[PDB]
C-alpha cells in the first residue's frame, strides 16, 4: 500500500535547518497522524510523502518557495496591551491566536513595552531552508470527522 | 400675462410648496440646524459601532509543519 | 473653443469634422472632465493638506485608514474647475445657456470658496457671515433670472411644464424669476446639507446631471421636442454638454471621495453642483424633473423643516436628526450603507422621472 | 401573465391597454423587481442566517458591524426570485429568447445553490466537487449555444458584430456555439470571481444590464436597427424588460449587500447573473460589447491568470494576488473605497461601450 | 459558412482571446486559484486592526463650570 | 479691570439646581478659573460674567437650554460589556471617557445587565435650569498653555 489522497498518514520525521539546528523530532514509537492531499502542511514535505510506500526512509530538502513562503514585514506590528488577555502581564515570548474570519493564526509577542507590545503573526520556518528526514510508519484512510477538521 | 386655468395656479402652488422647505432653511439658526448635542451622540455612535469585542485570546501552541 | 478649432482645422484635414458632431463631443468632455480631475486629485489633496494641515501626513489606522482625521475639505475646486475648463474646452462659446450656467457655477463656487476659507483658517464659529452668503447667492440668481426672462419675454423659454399633465402649460411671465430664484437657490442649499455623508452629493448629482442630459438632447431637436411635448429651445443643444461635463467632474471627485473620503467637498463644491443642477433645471422647462429626480436633496430639505417645526410645535422629534440620512446614521446604519442606499434611491427616481416625461 | 391577462381584459376595462407599451412595462418590470428584493428581505436574513450560524444572530447594538462573521453566504436567491417573477410576469412568454434568458439564469443558479449549500451544512470546502459545477455550467451553456445556431443560420441571428469597424462583420457557422459558449461561461466565471468584495460585482452587472437593455431596445426595432447597423433580431424585443428586470434585482440586492453586506452574493446569485449576461449578449450580437461594457470582470480574471501563470513560470508576481480588487485592498485603498472604485470604472466602460455603437 | 478575409479572422480572434481570461478559470490549479500566503497575511492585518479599534477608558472629574 | 476676551476669570460661586438643591460651591479662598470668550463656560455664565468688574455679586437665572442642551434620548444608548477597559466590573454611576473624532466626549453609567450595559452621555443638569451665584474674585491674563488647552 503507498499513500495516496485522503488517507492519512501516520509520520516520523526528523527535520533540520539549513544553519543545523534541531528543531522537532516526530519518533517511530509515536508517529503524528495526518491528512494528505489538503496542503495544511508543509508543500514541500506533502508533495515529496506523494506515492511513497510505507516504511520508506527518505530525505528531501525544502526551501522558503516550497514552504509557506517568504517574510513579510506586515506580519510584525505593534498593538497596545489591552488587545491581550489571559497573562498577569504580558511577557515576552507568548503566543496568541488571532481569531480570523478565514480561520484560527498565530499571533507571538516579540517584545514588550509599557502599555504596548511588539508582536508578529509569521510562522516559525517562514523564509528558511528546511530539510526533512522521513519514514511513513503506517498509513490508513482518513476518517469523515478528519476530512471535515 | 399670469396663469389663468385652476390647473395652472393648483401646479404652481404645488411646486412652489415642494421647493418651500429647501428656501425656508434659509431662516433657521445654525443652531437649530445641527444642536452641538446631538452631534456629540452621532460622535458617541460612530466611536460605539467602531467597537469590536472580537479581543485577542491566548494560544496553545503553533502550527506544526 | 476646440469645437471652434476644429472649424478652422477642418479645411486642412476632413479628420476633423468628426469634432462637430454631438455625441463625440459629448463623450470626449466626459473623459476629458474624468481625466483632468485625476490629473489633479492626487496634488490637490496633498496641497490643501498643506494649507489646511501640518506640511506633511500620511493615512494611519484606524485613526485615519477608517476614520477621518486630518481630511481637507476644500475638495470642489477639482469639480468647479473641471466644469469650467471641459465646458469651456468642447463646449460652443458663443451660446449663452452654456455662459449662464457657468456663470451660475462660478458664483456659488467662489462663494463656497470664501465660506470653506473661513472655516479653515480663520476657525470662525459662524464661518461666512449669513447674509453675506445668502445675499450673493440671491443676487446672482436673480440677476440671471432676469436676465433669462428678458431673453424669453412672450416666448416658450418661460412656461412650465407638469410630470403627468400636458395640455396644462402656462406662460408664467415675472413669476419666472420667482420659480428660478426658488430652484436655483433651493437646490444650492440643498445639496449643502447632502454633503454629510462622504459622497452622498456627488451622487444622485451625477444620475441627475446624466438625466438631464438626455433631456437636454431630446428638448435640443424639434422632431424629439415635438415627440415628448417639452418646448424647443435651439440652446438646449449644448446644455447636455455641460451635463456631461458634470458627470464627469462628479465621477472625478468620486474617484477621491469614498468613505473614507480623502477630501471632503465642502462648500465650494456644494454650492457649485447645486447651482449649476438648479440652473440646468431652470434654463430647461424642467423643475418638476429636477424635484422628482432630486428626491434626497428635497427630502433633506424638508426634513430640517419638519425636525425644526417639531421643535417648535410639538418639541418632540420625529426623526433622531433633521438631516434624514444621519436619522438612519443613529437608527444604527453605517455610512457606507446609507450612502449606497441613497445612490440606489435617486437612481430609481431618476428612472421613474425619465420614464415619466417619456409619457406626460 | 399580466401582459396577457391585461391583453385579454383590454376590452372589459380600457384601462388596461397602458400595459401594453413597452415603456410602462420596463419601468414596471424595474419597479416590481425592486419590491420583491426589499420584500424579501429583511424576512429573507433571518430565515437564512438561522441555517447557516443555527440561529439568528443580531448585532447586538453598536458591536462589531464590518466583519464577515455574522453574514449569511444565500444572498443570490433573492436575485434569482425576482428576476424570474419579473420576466414571466412583464414579459411575453411567446418569445425564445426570453425563455433561453430564464433556463440559463436558473440552471445557473441551481448549479451555484448545490455548491454554497454544500459549502453551508459541511463544514470543510470540498463538500461539492468543482468539476460537477464545471461540468453542468458547460452542458447548459452548450445546450443552449446549440439550440440558438439552429433556431437561425445564415441569417442576421448568427453574425458577430465587430464593436467599432462595421464593414468587417463575419457569417458564422458551427463557430457560434463556440462563442456562446465561452462568452456565458467566461461570465458566469467573472461574475463569480468577481463577488469576492460583496458589492464589487452586483452595481457592474446593473450597468451592463443598463447598457445592453438600452441596446435591445435599439436591436428590436427595424428602423432603430438600421440606424445602428445593428442585426435586427425580432425576438430581442422582449430582451429589454429581462435587463430591466435584471437591473432592478441588482439594485434591490445592493440595497442589501452593500459594505457590511447583511448577505453575500454567493454563487447562486452571481452565476446566475453572469450566465444571465452572457446569454442576452450571445442573443444580442454583442460579445464585443459585452468585453467593453463588462471590462472589470475581464480585467479581474486577466489579473487572476497573470498571477497565477507568472507564478508558473517565473518567480516574480506581479500583483499582490491573482485579484485586482485585493491587490488595491493592500496598495492602501479600503473595501467600500475599492468597490466605489470598481463601480465608476464600470460606469465610464459602459458609457463608453454604448459610445461606440454610434461610430458604426 | 467559413469566414473568408483576413479581418475576419483577427476579429474572431481577438475576441476569443479577451474572453480566453474568462475561461482560464477552466484549467486554473486550485492550490493557486486562491493563495495562502498573503492571504492569510491579509486577512489577519484586517482582523488586526479590528480588534484594535477603540478603547473605553475610565473618567475621575468634578462638577461644572 | 473687567472681564474681557482672553483674560482668566476666577470664579467663586454657589450654584442651586432647578428643584433648589446645591450641587456644590467654589470658595472665595480658592476659586476655580476659567478662560473667557472661548464657550468652555457656560453659554449663559459667559454671557452673564461679560464685562462684570472684580468682586461683584450678582445672580443669574439660565435655562435648561441656555445653560446646556434639552435632554437628549439620542445621546443614552447601549453598548456591550467587552467594549469597557479599566474597570473590571461595571456599577452604575462610573464614568467613562471616549476618544471621537470629533473630541472627547464623556459618558456615565445609568443600568447595567449581565451581559450588557446601558450607556449615557447625558450631563446630570443638562436638563435642569440652573441659577448661579456668582461672584468674580480676580481676573488675569490668560497665559500661552491655557489658551492652547
Amino acid at each position: 500500500m503507498k499513500v495516496a489522497k485522503d488517507l492519512v498518514v501516520s509520520l516520523a520525521y526528523q527535520v533540520r535547518t539549513e544553519d543545523g539546528v534541531l528543531v522537532d523530532e516526530s519518533p517511530v514509537s509515536a508517529p503524528l497522524d495526518y491528512l494528505h492531499g489538503h496542503g495544511s502542511l508543509i508543500s514541500g514535505l506533502e508533495t515529496a510523502l506523494e506515492g511513497h510506500e510505507v516504511g520508506d526512509k527518505f530525505d528531501v530538502a525544502v526551501g522558503a518557495n516550497d514552504a509557506y513562503g517568504q517574510y513579510d514585514e506586515n506580519l510584525v506590528q505593534r498593538v497596545p496591551k489591552d488587545v491581550f488577555m489571559g497573562v498577569d502581564e504580558l511577557q515576552v515570548g507568548m503566543r496568541f491566536l488571532a481569531e480570523t474570519d478565514q480561520g484560527p493564526v498565530p499571533v507571538e509577542i516579540t517584545a514588550v513595552e509599557d502599555d504596548h507590545v511588539v508582536v508578529d503573526g509569521n510562522h516559525m520556518l517562514a523564509g528558511q531552508n528546511l530539510k526533512f528526514n522521513v519514514e511513513v510508519v503506517a498509513i490508513r484512510e482518513a476518517t469523515e470527522e478528519e476530512l471535515a477538521h | 400675462g399670469v396663469r389663468w386655468t385652476l390647473w395652472d395656479t393648483l401646479a404652481f402652488l404645488l411646486l412652489l410648496s415642494l421647493l418651500l422647505p429647501s428656501l425656508l432653511i434659509m431662516f433657521i439658526p445654525s443652531t437649530f440646524k445641527r444642536p452641538v448635542s446631538s452631534w456629540k451622540a452621532r460622535n458617541l455612535r460612530k466611536t460605539l459601532l467602531m467597537a469590536s469585542s472580537v479581543r485577542l485570546k491566548p494560544l496553545n501552541c503553533s502550527r506544526l509543519p | 473653443m476646440l469645437v471652434w478649432l476644429a472649424e478652422h482645422l477642418v479645411k486642412y484635414y476632413s479628420g476633423f469634422n468628426v469634432f462637430s458632431y454631438l455625441t463625440f463631443r459629448a463623450i470626449v468632455s466626459l473623459l476629458t472632465a474624468l481625466f483632468i480631475s485625476l490629473w489633479m486629485g492626487p496634488r490637490m489633496i496633498a496641497h490643501l493638506q498643506k494649507l489646511s494641515f501640518g506640511q506633511v501626513v500620511r493615512n494611519d489606522g484606524p485613526e485615519s485608514h477608517f476614520s477621518k482625521r486630518g481630511t481637507p475639505t476644500m475638495g470642489g475646486i477639482m469639480i468647479l474647475t473641471a466644469i469650467v475648463i471641459s465646458v469651456l474646452l468642447w463646449a460652443y462659446p458663443s451660446n449663452p445657456y452654456v455662459w449662464c450656467v457657468l456663470v451660475v457655477l462660478v458664483g456659488y463656487g467662489v462663494i463656497g470658496f470664501v465660506d470653506d476659507y473661513r472655516k479653515v483658517v480663520r476657525k470662525d464659529t459662524k464661518g461666512l457671515i449669513a447674509r453675506w452668503k445668502y445675499f450673493w447667492m440671491s443676487v446672482i440668481a436673480l440677476g440671471v433670472a432676469f436676465a433669462l426672462y428678458l431673453a424669453g419675454k412672450d416666448t416658450p423659454a418661460t412656461q412650465l411644464v407638469v410630470p403627468f399633465f400636458k395640455d396644462v402649460m402656462p406662460q408664467l411671465g415675472l413669476f419666472y424669476i420667482l420659480l428660478a430664484y426658488f430652484v436655483i437657490v433651493g437646490t444650492g442649499n440643498a445639496v449643502n446639507l447632502t454633503d454629510g455623508l462622504d459622497g452622498l452629493a456627488i451622487m444622485p448629482t451625477v444620475f441627475v446631471a446624466g438625466g438631464f442630459a438626455l433631456v437636454a438632447w431630446a428638448t435640443g431637436n424639434m422632431n424629439f421636442a415635438s415627440y415628448l411635448h417639452i418646448p424647443y429651445l435651439r440652446h438646449a443643444g449644448e446644455l447636455v454638454i455641460v451635463c456631461t461635463a458634470i458627470v464627469g467632474a462628479g465621477l472625478g471627485f468620486l474617484w477621491f471621495n469614498t468613505y473614507p473620503a480623502q477630501v471632503f467637498m465642502g462648500d465650494v463644491g456644494s454650492l457649485a453642483l447645486g447651482g449649476a443642477l438648479g440652473i440646468i433645471a431652470v434654463l430647461l422647462r424642467q423643475e418638476f424633473l429636477l424635484v422628482i429626480m432630486g428626491g434626497v436633496f428635497v427630502v433633506e430639505t424638508l426634513s430640517v423643516i419638519l425636525q425644526v417645526g417639531s421643535f417648535k410645535l410639538r418639541g418632540q422629534r420625529i426623526f433622531r436628526m433633521a438631516p434624514i440620512h444621519h436619522h438612519y446614521e443613529l437608527k444604527g446604519w453605517p455610512e457606507p450603507r446609507v450612502i449606497v442606499r441613497f445612490w440606489i434611491i435617486s437612481l430609481m427616481l431618476v428612472l421613474i422621472g425619465l420614464a415619466t416625461l417619456k409619457v406626460r
